[PDB]
This record gives structure tokens, sequence and C-alpha cells, in this order.
């Protein structure tokens, strides 16, 4: 449910992105945590790169 | 799910809507019919503006 | 003209893109840059709305492999073309054959239909149109758009401005297929013919600057000359500052009837003189003084839009959206033009009986004639010798448009502009030739150097 959660705040999400993140949401990481992550890059939108890059700092293996 | 038309002014790969439903890609400068919640977030982003079409 | 055959097409073009709304699939469309396309792309993204559908419209420059490729890789279910693909028919055959493939065009197609399924061409060359004059890109539109349902001919209006952008009536009225959505206009109250004169400005310019940038007619003597519009307008008894839609309809009779004694004297072509006055398509649905109430200044204020990567935007315009109308009024050259061609009078190219100056981009193609005129009212060149200004042609990077304007005591050394320029078209592979004083060519951009000395010794040799 990250896709509703994420575009509540405005940030946007593709399909191979929700793929990685979707078990793990609420799981191994916070919807601050990733929006935090996402800000710091400057970006909006959750692709597939930010994911990996995002659970790679957070050591989600 | 309620869509409107909007003008998206970046660059933007596929991204999901609540439907689960696959929107995009967008070239920057495209005009689609999309779910407003998307839109919506995207103006509030500085990167799509609506557009009213009267029917 | 096979009407029936040619509307046969649009029944197919259009029942595919029915099909596909009904089946849920967003309709992928792909429009050209200028005016014709834009209103094209107006018009089938509103017939998609109107169904319930769902688009993505995208304002291009031209269709190219790298385009169709992205295309491509979105795996759409169909994709609609407007204004262009009738010469990259088998282009999309090969790299879009999965999804179905709409294009509706008026340029020669490279064939006259699609081998393939689920493609079809609604073009009506291949039945025997004119493709300048008989419809327009946005009038092959508006025709799917009507198929699919009739309230859209309340898009009849945007049609037009298409065609006028298109120049279908560049001789003064509409032939053709044009007539039949001229009509729909007029039925509907959305759009009402005028006999006036039919030179850009009348609703958003000064009368001096609607004559001092007369192209199609040119004006003699004042085509490129503000000072000496102002100076006419008033002799005749006109306020310079006063915009043509604030005239008395008795006051534009005076002006017409001023401005062909004008053109009569200094030896006007009788082309020049009887397109002065003609169609001027106007809609009730816009204020008088507003851009979007003539059809040729709605058209150039789109065609402004497409130079700057803001087609849509335009697209949005013709939609009736009053926000776009008002951010691209806020967004947006023929003053630059002349400080150009003054600046830069260095760069010419004079030869033994005319000039040659070579802009590249720095001035639009359609500025060209208007550049010729102003080297010569502007103390730059001699008035004895012809003035050829060259520029890029914004449709094609390998080719370079000019135009060829001198003066009238000039002429009287045996010039004739036309057949210099006809000689070396048909010497160098392009279009060319026209009247006695003025004349247009195009060329190939690598062919410059040999442009010079030909039409200098084609000249010298009248």
């Amino acid at each position: 449910m990250l896709v509703e959660d994420l575009l509540k705040n405005n940030y946007l999400i593709t399909p191979s992105a929700y793929y990685l993140l979707s078990d793990h949401y609420k799981k191994a990481f916070t919807l601050a945590e990733l929006i935090k992550f996402a800000k710091n890059r400057g970006t909006f939108v959750v692709d597939s790169n930010l994911a990996r890059e995002f659970l790679a700092e957070k050591g989600i293996i | 799910v309620p869509k409107e038309a909007y003008i998206i002014q970046i660059d933007l790969p596929a991204v999901l809507g609540p439907d689960m439903k696959e929107y995009g890609p967008f070239m920057a400068g495209d005009m689609a019919i999309i779910p407003t919640v998307i839109g919506r977030a995207l103006v509030e982003r500085e990167a799509a503006r609506r557009v009213r079409i009267f029917l | 003209m096979d009407k029936e055959a040619f509307l046969e097409r649009v029944r197919e073009g259009a029942e595919l893109i029915k099909m596909h709304i009904e089946l849920g699939h967003t309709i992928r469309l792909i429009s050209h840059r200028d005016a014709d396309g834009i209103t094209a792309g107006a018009i089938l993204a509103k017939a998609v709305a109107r169904e319930g559908g769902t688009f993505q419209l995208s304002i291009v420059k031209q269709v190219s492999e790298e385009l169709i490729d992205q295309l491509a890789r979105e795996k759409r279910e169909i994709y609609v073309f407007s204004d262009l693909g009738s010469g990259s028919i088998e282009l999309i055959e090969e790299k879009l054959n999965f999804a179905t493939v709409v294009v509706a065009d008026h340029h020669p197609p490279e064939k006259d239909s699609f081998s393939t399924d689920s493609h079809v061409l609604v073009n009506p060359v291949p039945f025997g149109a004119n493709s300048v004059r008989d419809l327009s890109g946005s009038g092959v539109a508006y025709f799917v758009a009507r198929e699919m349902n009739r309230k859209n001919r309340d898009m009849a209006y945007v049609a037009i401005v298409g065609a006028v952008g298109d120049m279908q009536e560049i001789d003064g009225t509409f032939h053709g297929l044009n007539l039949e959505i001229i009509e729909d206009g007029k039925e509907l109250g959305i759009l009402e013919v005028r006999k006036e004169l039919r030179l850009f400005g009348r609703e958003s310019r000064p009368l001096y600057q609607m004559l001092a940038y007369a192209t199609n007619p040119e004006i003699p003597e004042i085509t490129g000359d503000e000072r000496k519009a102002i100076e006419w307008l008033r002799a005749k008894g006109f306020d310079p500052e006063m915009k043509y839609w604030q005239l008395r309809e008795e006051e534009k009779r005076k002006l017409h009837e001023a401005l062909l004694v004008h053109m009569i004297k200094h030896g006007a072509p009788k082309e020049a003189i009887d397109r002065l006055i003609g169609d001027v398509v106007i809609s009730p649905l816009y204020p008088e003084g507003d851009v979007r109430h003539e059809a040729r200044e709605f058209a150039t204020l789109l065609n402004a839009t497409g130079r700057l990567n803001a087609g849509t935007l335009g697209v949005a315009i013709c939609l009736g959206d009053e926000e776009a109308y008002k951010v691209a009024r806020k967004m947006l050259e023929q003053i630059e033009a002349r400080k150009f061609i003054i600046q830069n009078w260095n760069m010419v190219e004079e030869g033994e009986h005319a000039y040659v100056f070579y802009a590249g981009k720095n001035i639009r193609d359609t500025l060209v004639g208007i550049a010729a005129n102003m080297a010569i009212n502007a103390g730059l060149a001699d008035p004895e010798k012809p003035v050829v200004v060259l520029a890029d042609s914004d449709e094609d990077e390998n080719l370079v448009k000019g135009s060829a304007r001198t003066t009238e005591k000039a002429l009287e050394k045996g010039y004739h502009l036309g057949e210099a320029l006809k000689e070396v078209a048909e010497k160098l592979g392009g279009e060319g030739g026209g009247h006695a004083i003025a004349a247009g060519i195009r060329f190939p951009k690598n062919r410059i150097d040999e442009f010079i000395k030909l039409f200098n010794e084609a000249l010298g040799r009248q």
C-alpha cells in the first residue's frame, strides 16, 4: 500500500520499484525513511535504481 | 478513479496509480488524461499543469 | 475526387479508435509541431475525451526512427498519428505492427494504404484530393472526429485555424473538403467568413505593423518599411496605431481601395492584387481584438507555442483552456530581423548584379522576403542591385530557402527575378521562380556558393 501512501505525500513510484519494496514496506523500513532517502536525492519519483540504493543503505538483503 | 487532463512538463517513467494500473512513461511536454491523484501530485511538485477540456 | 472512398477510410480509422476506447485502452496521439498539427492534435484529443476515453498526446517536430523506437518501447495498444506519418508508412509497418496504427494526414503518402492488419491510413491524396488546397492535416483529424461523434463539429473553427495555418486558402478562398468544414461551423455559429483584408494582424497589430509585415501578399515600398507604412496611413487619413478590427466597415473599404490603388500604381502582380481582399475566418466564440478571434492570428499564436517546445500548451488553448492562453501570451521579432541584417551586413556576397546574404538560422525562412525588402529600405544595399536573403529551412536540415527582392528602378536594367530563379532552380535541384520583382527559391544547403555564381551570371545575362 505504499503507492497510496507515497501519493499522499506527493511521491510517485514505478511498478518495478513497487516490486522490490512492497513486501518490505512497514516491516523493514518506514514511509518516513523512504521519503527522506528520496528527498535527499532531490527526487519525488521512486524508481528501481533509488529502490535498490535505498534497500542497500538500510541493509535489507 | 477520477481522471483529469494535465501537461506533464518533465520526462517521467511509468508510475503506478492507486488502481494498480500503469501510467506513462511520459515525454517532457506530453498531455495526458491521468488519475487526479497523480496529476495533483505532479502539480504540487511544479511538474505539471492542469488543462480543462470543455465537453 | 473519390469522396466516398475517402469517407470509408475515415470510418475505418474512427471505428478502430472507438473500439480501443471501448476496450479501455489509452489512445496514444502523436501530432506535428506547427499550427496544422496542433489543431489536429487538439481535435483528436477532444474526440477521445468526448467518448470517455484516455489519451496521451505528444507534439513532435517530425517522425523519425528514434521517435518510432521510443513509441514502440512504450508498448501501447493503438498509435494515432495526425499531420504526419504519410512518408513513414513502411517504418511504421515494421516497428509498430504489434499495435493498431491510424495515420491521419494529407501529405502525399509513399503507399496508398498499409499492408499490415489493423493499420489504417486516413489520407485524401490517394483518392484524388489536392494535398495543399483540398484538406489540411487538421481537416483530416476533423473528418475522423466527426465520424466518431457528430458533436465534434464544434471543433470546426479549430480545424479551419489549422487549414489557414497550412495556407489552404493561399489564393483568398477555400476549396475541396475545407468548404464542408466551413459550412459546419456556420451552422453551429462558431465561425464566420468575412470578405476583408487578408493580411496578418487584424486583431492585435497596429495598422502600420499590419502593412509593414505583409507577406501574402506583399505591398511594394511598404513591406519591410515601418516608416513608410506610418507615413502612408497618415496621408490616406488613418490612425496608424489603430487596430484593423476597430475600423468601421466604411473605413475598411477606404483602406482596401487605397491599398489596391497603391499596388496597381507600383506594378504589383495581378496574383498579389487578387489575393489582397478575400476570405477571413472569424469566430464569435472570442471577443473581437482577441488573438483567437481570427483564424490567421490564432494560427500565428499556435506556431509561436510550437517553436518554444510548448506545442501542447497551444493544444490546451484550442481545447478552451483560458489559463493556457494567458500563460502563452506572457511567454511570448521583425525588429530583431532588421537589427541583425544591419549589424551583420558585412557577411554579404555582392556580385556583379545582386546581393546574397545568408543568415542561417538567425532569421526564420518566412521572414526572408521581408528581410530582403528591409535591406533595400534601410541604406544597406545599392537599390540598383537585387537582394537575396537565405535562411535554413526550419522543416529540412539539408535545405535552404531564399527570396529575391529588388526595386522598380532596378527592374529597368533587364532584370526578372522569376526567370532568374527558375533557371538556377533547374540547375541546382529544387523549386524556384516567381514574378518580375519578387521571386523565391529552395535549393540544397551544400551548394550556396554555386548559387551565388550562377544567379549573378544569370542576372548579368539578362
